[PDB]
DNA sequence: GAATTGGTGAGGGTTGGGAAGTGGAAGG
DNA sequence: CCTTCCACTTCCCAACCCTCACCA
């Protein structure tokens, strides 16, 4: 068997909520250390990775590895029906032809259950550089939401530059310009506000905004998000879920061309 | 029944009357005579027991002018079929029964396809019963027909009656399938008085024609401004006609304000046009005068276009209003089909052919339309409210119009109509009114019922109907189909012989041609020419060319080339496939009869099995749900027939009610419990076609091909002679060369019409002989083969276009095209291939060939030969100069069925689809499409034929934009409005709302229910700005009130522009330009700009905007700052698959 | 002559748009006893009775009885123009072919002041017997409303089964099927927020959930819902308004394939 | 040069998101006294009037006067992305193509830096007529608005009656008719309730609710509105923004010709 | 008593679901 | 008192259903 149940079913929702969008089939990997996924959109433009670890739940059971492929919007579509104080448990087992979810109020009033039909996949694996990034910066997650919101209003593709008195948001398009800018907090009132940059060396990339859009839907997680960035490398943003995990989005850039001429 | 008895006397004799006056005498008279059967009636005549029994009338005419009439007796009858041992018991009590109403029954053995195990010889033997009068046939099977309809339901004598035959077969049809006797013939006729019938018997050695006198007339009358005539008020002003070539008019001087002089009218030297005139002082006298004129010469053929409609109504109003009874005059009479018909002469209309036949657009049904196209003249117009002034203010002018229009007339009819019917009639047994004005489907039929006489055969019952019928899933079907002829618009834009074109081909096609190119010619002239492969001398040589060519194309298979425009298509493909495998309607079979053909047998060759595409819709509701809305309607009650009658259950309803009842209820169910009313499926099947059943139809399908395809060398044969002696100038010679060259031509026309229709046939509705897996296999196996087509040429080149069953490709300037032998035989000395049509033709050969073709060798001996067939066969047609496609406006989609196609002279060959054609569409959109397409010959790079083509539509957006400011007032109103039709009543539409059904109420309004009344109202408008923001449907404004007095303007503009204080109305203030240019921007767009981006070029039109997401693509591509993928920068670790 | 007065006027609305979807027209018969009404769905597999009390009015006169049509439509689009706090009065009269609405303000200084045209029907009725309900069930409003809400998600049928000591709900389709248990308590808080089942014998029932998704526009009328049931007979929705009346839904049980 | 600085960021929000929907593009004029805008409606049925002094702003340079031409949906979408807590401020040069808007976060925590490409236009305007109206009427913006929404549920036009007393709108469709009347207050508790109306000879006229409907956009812009209205005469219909500014429609009255 | 087939474009109206904004009441 | 969550209404786009006339 596999079996977990968590403390509470708002951040499983807020996942599933997350991954909707932007991959629409996916396989989970499930093991002892806990619950792994990656998978690359329909473009291949970008790169999901979501790791839970196996103290987070309040109770976890998994007797062997297992690998199962799920279609997520009908995950998401079964977790509509689980409300935002329930308390909800995963079953399965390696003849792996279904998953089974309980919810149930805290309270017992009520009882919810589901059983959802597994799919198969094939899918292609990537690794991951684990360098340094020559910089990063960590920011108020609704700020970075407006940010992408209201520039992508101005245009489809974003300059992010980074340099040593404050980051540069800038986008450009038949309207005319738009730029927005933060720079270090020097008094910190609460550090969930606070925007902090540490860096080796300026930077400046480029990237699709169409996107970005979808990774900001993660905001409702976590109060604050990572920006990390290198030259000509993918842009990383990575949000953390409670103690139990973290969830990242890699973006290629844009390169130009003229060096390949 | 004495009174009707005494009613059918007095008709019979009336009508004998009738035609006595115009001279179809009656033979009564010891002799023989000879003549040309021109017409046929079925009649009752009296007998020597002074009783009444049916008979046909058969009218004759002969060179010197004379007539008669013969009166041919025949007994109707039709067929019962009894259970074993029944016969002699069921006839005795069909005799006692009915005794003295039956004339006759006896036992007929007939063979009947549809019996089990029939192949061997099996056949049954029905009973015949026959009539003294099909009035006692009429009775006496409403005496039957309950007993076989129960016991066909559940399976006294009438109880062991299990089914009857032919009893719905019309009766002088049932004479003219039975004696052979067919119009348009001589015959030699024999009387022995009434001690024995008349005998008739055809001579087949003369084929000339006479010349039956035909009448064509036409009439011009008074009304009302700005509306319709109506007999009540209004008067006939002149009437024109013309009589064997010579012309006749009548005018009417209570109206008319001057004499006629008589004068000629000729459009083109072969319209001989002299026209006689008759000055009357009355109407009454107009009238008196025609029917005199026409009681003088006494036609037996009687023309005019569309007279059903209104020149007979008018005339005999006219007529009866003055007391004069036309139909005791001339004999014509309004039918029950409220068609004229008469019995001493045939009502012809022409436009009851050129609806059927012609393959006009219904754009040009109109006379003046119908008479440009195929007699090659303009006529002379007039605008149909003027008539009324002109008959006061120029007289010779209205005179001029209304001559002209029975010219037209009188030779269309001649030329076009009076060949193709005759010789249709030929070969048909139904009279010349019957023949015209039935449709195609029943011709087939009637000819399929001489051909299954002659064969023995016994009839089938027409197909019945079933009612919402039931998948086997369960659900109730709304529809059944099958999957029709593919198409696709590979590609898209101008294509030019004169223009470098980019290919890429894969060698090793070439090499697969290279390596069969001596198969590929040896198959070609066997099997295509016939000319055997040993009486040739060069055969050798051209196929080092071929090899040598193939060789150098393959060395380098990417290349920048001029491209050969193609066009590579089936002659008569749908026969041909019918033809080669054998396919007939009752040839369908199933395991559950070949269980007991005794022909099945290991290894036996003969099941033949053929893929189809069935598809269904259907209501998702399920069998059970449906059931239940079925008993809830067991409490329901409904309204009488009229509004006194009882009440009706649900029971006591027909069934056409009870199914739209049904389908109501569980319509608005499935609307309730489903967001969706219906379901597609569609299903592949598989179909077995036994290959020995009775050949008859597809022998008869063979039959015509053969003799269409004779009479068109005879007409090439007979043509070149005419030439030769029109040339030499012997005008003797010339006329018979001339006639027989008519006759040729007409009468190879009536075989390929008839041809044409063996295929539809077979799904008509009630169609004896129906079945629809015929027509799906036929569909299915023409898709097959021009999509391998498509893939054979699409590697060698570029196909472009693709519909039914031909091709439109560019190939390779370096290609072989067409080669030259030399043969021995004087006999045909030279031959020519085409290269692109031998290599699709063995392609064809290779997979589709039948090899399972049976042949009854010995009908004693029950031995088949076995035999294989191919007669599909390609043909090249081109190459041409130019091909132009457009593109669709949506993302990704091609347009298909439009293109535009010249010759390499640069006249026009082929323009289809477009909105030029169609009848209704804007007119500016007419002149811009039709301008453009000449345009785009112009220039020799695709920068220059863009830099011409756009000149021609900026014109049109800058008259646009500029208001058309300086064109005249009356140009805008044929230049902007729409002329569209509208089928129905506009009752019968229901609560809809369009554009049509708006302005025909908003005549209504203004004018009153006198105008909407007709079927087929046209209606003119123009879409208004000032009701700003309503929809589109609610601004569209009659024409008409442009025209109608001021004060009525000034009012109902007022009214519907909502618009109290509108201080001005002018269309100039009125016109939503920008819907105009809207429409326009929609063209234009899918012609001149989007296809530009398509290739490769900018935009050639700076007015105009391309759509959101082509500026999108178009602005990718171009940035510097390319989009990498995700793959090239992270290392790739490799590849899983999950699975349980 | 009719005349009503009614001071908890946003009742009528909300008491409207519970029917305005689910029955095109109907036919109300007014009587001194009240406004009756029984209508069917236009599809006749379900049927609606609306039944207020002349007493729980501010005033109501009825010298006669009148028959009068109306499409719901109608009213609605009317309805929507009057303040959830404002005052009804209604007003027709027996040769008239027009209704006449008085809205009222509390603070006196706004009025309003409507007419409506009627329609001319009628309708065959058969009067709706009673049933002894083999099983019943109270339960608060936004459950119910919940459960066939989250249902309609996984399909469109709902086998729905009871039992002596609870209630589940289930639903089977191309997603997986789903369940909804709702055992009965002893310990309760209020009646507002409790459930009270009671069974003489075991059934279950096979119901159309997007019906049941039309029935639960009635929710804003209590803070409680009455469902009853048993085999072979329609389920009954009820709502009780106030003391003022009492509307239901009657629904057949599906007829099972097997 | 010119630049003005905002503090009240919102209004001009506001004021955009009404105009979008009467008028697509207009030129905007800038002066000493401050800004200017009056313009047809796209139809031509009916004139929108606005001005914001320059005594409104936090700061205001104006070197020379000018005239801008604007796109308002282009500029209501730059616009929407400022917060509604955030500073605006506009500038441009007198020979620039383009505006700067700039929003400023109130904390510092943050600037963004916008710009718009103008483009050229030029427009027919003429002097403004007011004068005594007959009636004036002064409400409740969000009662007028249920009003008008009612109505136009109902009815295609309005019909407004005047009278000492109190005033009354009508209107009558397919659906049938309807009558709303509001009497004068007796006395006020607090303002934005009370009804007040001036009143010198009775009045009664007609007005195509579309257009109400429309000019009702500004109802977020103040709590109250007014009404002036007389005899042959465009009504006028007056929103007052903060204390620096006013937003006017003006709609000819509906011509009665048929009877 | 009557009765050819299927496939496509153009223009227009109706229906249903998701996204965004506003108001209340609920929680800390 | 201030912030968050849920409910209800409005706005916008896509897909289906109607007519007629032409390509095979
Ligand atoms: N009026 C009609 N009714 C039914 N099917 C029809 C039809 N018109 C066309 N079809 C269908 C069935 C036939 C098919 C057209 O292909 P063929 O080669 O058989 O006809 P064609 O090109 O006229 O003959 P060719 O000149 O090459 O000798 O379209
Ligand atoms: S197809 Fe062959 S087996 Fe079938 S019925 Fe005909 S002859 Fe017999
Ligand atoms: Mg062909």
């Amino acid at each position: 068997m596999f079996e977990a149940r968590l403390v509470q079913g708002s951040i499983l929702k807020k996942v599933l909520e997350a991954l909707k969008d932007l991959i629409n089939e996916a396989c989970w990997d499930i093991s002892s250390s806990g619950v792994n996924l990656q998978s690359m959109d329909s473009s291949h433009v970008s790169l999901v990775q979501l790791t839970l670890r196996s103290e987070g739940f309040d109770t976890y059971r998994c007797d062997r590895n297992l690998a199962m492929g799920v279609n997520l919007t009908s995950m998401s579509k079964i977790l509509k029906c689980a409300g935002n104080e329930d308390i909800i448990t995963l079953r399965a087992e390696d003849n792996a032809d279904t998953l089974a979810l309980v919810f149930e109020a805290p309270n017992q009033e009520k009882v919810s259950d589901y059983e959802m039909k597994l799919m198969d996949l094939d899918v292609e694996q990537l690794g991951i550089p684990e360098q340094e990034y020559s910089c990063v910066v960590k920011m108020p997650s609704g700020e970075f939401a407006r940010i992408c919101r209201d520039l992508s209003h101005i245009g489809d593709a974003v300059v992010i530059s980074c340099a040593k008195d404050g980051v540069k948001f800038s986008a450009s398009g038949e309207l005319g310009n738009g730029n927005i800018k933060l720079s270090q907090t020097s008094n910190v009132d609460k550090e969930e506000e606070a925007v902090t940059i540490e860096m080796n060396e300026p930077v400046q990339l480029t990237f699709a905004l169409r996107y970005l859009n979808f990774f900001t839907k993660a905001t409702p997680l976590s109060s604050t998000v990572t920006l990390s960035m290198s030259a000509d490398v993918p842009l990383v943003v990575e949000y953390k879920i409670a103690d139990m995990g973290h969830l990242k989005y890699y973006l290629a850039p844009k390169i130009e061309d003229e060096e390949g001429s | 029944s004495s009174v009707s008895a005494l009613k059918r006397l007095e008709r019979s004799q009336w009508t004998d009357k009738m035609d006595l006056r115009f001279g179809f005498e009656r033979l009564k008279e010891p002799g023989e005579k000879t003549g040309w059967l021109i017409n046929m009636h079925p009649t009752e005549i009296l007998d020597e027991d002074k009783r009444l029994g049916s008979a046909v009338d058969y009218y004759f005419i002969q060179d010197d002018g004379s007539r008669f009439k013969v009166a041919l007796p025949y007994k109707p009858y039709f067929y019962i079929a009894t259970r074993k041992g029944c016969e002699r018991e069921v006839s005795s009590f069909l005799s006692k029964k009915f005794q003295g109403k039956i004339a006759k029954v006896e036992t007929v053995p007939k063979e009947d396809l549809d019996l089990p195990n029939h192949l061997v010889g099996l056949k049954r033997n029905y009973i015949r019963l026959s009539f003294h009068t099909v009035e006692d046939l009429v009775k006496v099977r409403k005496e039957i027909s309950p007993a076989v309809k129960k016991n066909r339901e559940q399976d006294d004598q009438l109880d062991n009656i299990v089914d009857m035959r032919e009893y719905d077969v019309p009766y002088h049809i049932r004479l003219s399938i039975d004696l052979k006797i067919h119009v348009a013939h001589w015959y030699n006729v024999r009387y022995r008085g009434n001690a024995f019938p008349v005998e008739i018997t055809r001579r087949d050695d003369l084929v000339e024609r006479p010349d039956p006198v035909v009448l064509a007339f036409a009439i011009a009358t008074t009304k009302l401004p700005l509306k319709f005539p109506d007999a009540e008020t209004d008067q006939i002003m002149m009437i024109s006609y013309m009589i064997d070539g010579q012309g006749y008019l009548i005018t009417n001087r209570e109206i008319v304000s001057e004499d006629i002089e008589d004068f000629e009218f000729t459009p083109k030297p072969e319209y001989e046009g002299p026209f006689c005139v008759f000055n009357e002082p009355d109407e009454a006298h107009l009238i008196q005068r025609w029917f005199e004129h026409v009681q003088e010469t006494k036609p037996t053929i009687m023309v005019t276009y569309n007279g059903d409609f209104f020149d007979w109504p008018f005339v005999e109003a006219r007529a009866a209003v003055h007391g004069l009874s036309m139909q005791q005059e001339i004999g014509f009479q309004k039918d029950s089909q409220g068609e004229y018909k008469a019995p001493q002469c045939i009502h012809m209309d022409c436009l009851r052919w050129v609806k059927r036949d012609s393959y006009l657009p219904v754009g040009s049904h109109n006379l003046k339309a119908a008479a440009k196209a195929k007699l090659g003249y303009d006529p002379v117009e007039l605008d149909p409210e003027d008539m009324c002034r002109m008959a006061t203010e120029q007289p010779q002018t209205l005179a001029t119009y209304s001559v002209s229009d029975a010219v037209a007339t009188y030779y269309l009819y001649m030329k076009y109509v009076h060949p193709f019917i005759f010789a249709l009639c030929t070969i048909i047994p139904m009279e010349p009114d019957e023949v015209l004005r039935k449709g195609s489907g029943t011709l087939c039929e009637a000819l399929l019922m001489v051909q299954a006489f002659h064969a023995n055969i016994i009839f089938p019952n027409k197909q019945e109907q079933e009612f919402n019928k039931l998948t086997d899933d369960g659900h109730v079907l709304d529809s059944e189909t099958y999957v029709g002829g593919h198409v696709e618009a590979l590609e898209s834009g101008v294509f030019r012989s004169d223009i470098p074109c980019r290919f890429r081909m894969n060698p090793a096609a070439f090499d697969f041609l290279l390596q069969r190119v001596e198969k590929t010619l040896r198959h070609a002239l066997e099997e295509e020419e016939k000319v055997p492969v040993e009486q040739v001398t060069n055969f050798e040589e051209v196929c080092d060319e071929i090899k040598s060519k193939l060789a150098s194309l393959k060395d380098v298979p990417s290349r920048i080339e001029c491209p050969l425009i193609y066009h590579l298509d089936v002659g008569a493909m749908y026969p041909n496939i019918i033809l080669t495998n054998r396919l007939q309607p009752s040839a369908m079979v199933d395991e559950a009869t070949c269980a007991a053909c005794d022909f099945n047998k290991p290894g036996a060759n003969c099941q033949r099995k053929m893929a189809w595409q069935w598809r269904g819709e259907f209501m998702p509701a399920s069998r059970s749900e449906y059931h239940r809305i079925q008993h809830q309607l067991e409490s329901e009650k409904f309204p009488p027939l009229f509004p006194e009658g009882p009440a009706r259950a649900f029971h006591e309803l027909s069934r056409e009610e009870q199914a739209k009842y049904e389908k109501r209820r569980l319509a608005d169910y499935c609307r309730k419990a489903y967001k969706k009313i219906h379901i597609t499926k569609v299903e592949e099947r598989l179909t077995t076609i036994c290959q020995r059943e009775n050949s008859f139809y597809v022998d008869t399908v063979r039959a015509f091909r053969d003799r269409r395809y004779e009479f068109k060398g005879l007409h090439k044969v007979w043509k070149k002679k005419l030439s030769a002696a029109v040339e030499v100038g012997d005008a003797a010679e010339v006329k018979r060369c001339k006639n027989m060259e008519v006759l040729y031509d007409s009468l190879q026309l009536a075989h390929k019409c008839i041809l044409n229709s063996f295929y539809g046939y077979v799904m008509r509705k009630g169609a004896r002989w129906y079945s629809m897996e015929m027509a799906g296999i036929v569909c299915f196996t023409g898709a097959n083969i021009i999509t391998q087509a498509r893939e054979l040429i699409e590697q060698i080149g570029r196909p472009l276009e693709l519909d039914t069953d031909g091709i439109w490709c560019v190939l390779p300037n370096s290609f072989p095209e067409n080669f030259v032998f030399k043969t021995t035989n004087v006999k045909k000395p030279k031959v020519t291939i085409s290269y692109p049509g031998a290599m699709l033709n063995i392609m064809v050969k290779e997979g589709f060939t039948n090899d399972q073709y049976q042949e009854l060798a010995e009908p004693s001996s029950l031995t088949y030969v076995t035999r294989s067939e191919n007669s599909i066969f390609f043909e090249v047609d081109g190459p041409y100069l130019a091909m132009i496609l457009p593109a669709s406006k949506e993302e990704g989609k091609k347009l298909k069925k439009r293109y535009a196609v010249f010759n390499e002279d640069g006249s026009l060959a082929e323009l289809k689809g477009f909105e030029v054609k169609r009848r209704g569409e804007l007119q500016l959109i007419k002149i811009f499409q039709s301008s453009v397409f000449e345009a785009f010959l112009k220039g020799s790079t695709l920068e220059e034929v863009y830099g011409s083509v756009a000149k021609v539509a900026d014109y049109w957006l800058d008259v646009l934009y500029s208001k058309a400011a300086n064109m005249p007032d009356s140009e805008l109103f044929e230049l902007i409005s729409e002329n569209r039709s509208m089928s129905r009543k506009l009752e019968d539409y229901g609560e809809q709302k369009s554009t049509s059904i708006s302005t025909a109420k908003r005549l209504a309004e203004f004018l009153g229910d006198q105008m909407v009344k007709d079927a087929g109202l046209s209606c003119r408008y123009i879409i208004s700005r000032k009701p700003e923001g309503s929809p589109v449907t609610e601004r569209a404004i009659p024409l008409a009130i442009f025209q109608a007095e001021p004060t009525v303007r000034k009012h109902f503009l007022r009214k519907w522009l909502k618009s109290s204080s509108l201080q001005d109305f002018d269309i100039r203030a009125i016109l939503d330009w920008d819907y105009y240019i809207e429409r326009l921007g929609s063209a234009i767009q899918k012609i001149i700009t989007i296809p530009a981006a398509l290739q490769q070029v900018k935009n050639p039109v700076p007015r105009v905007k391309h759509p959101d997401w082509l500026h999108k693509k178009l602005l990718e591509k171009n940035d510097v700052y390319k989009q990498k993928k995700i793959s090239e920068l992270f290392t790739l670790e490799g590849r899983r698959q999950v699975t349980m």
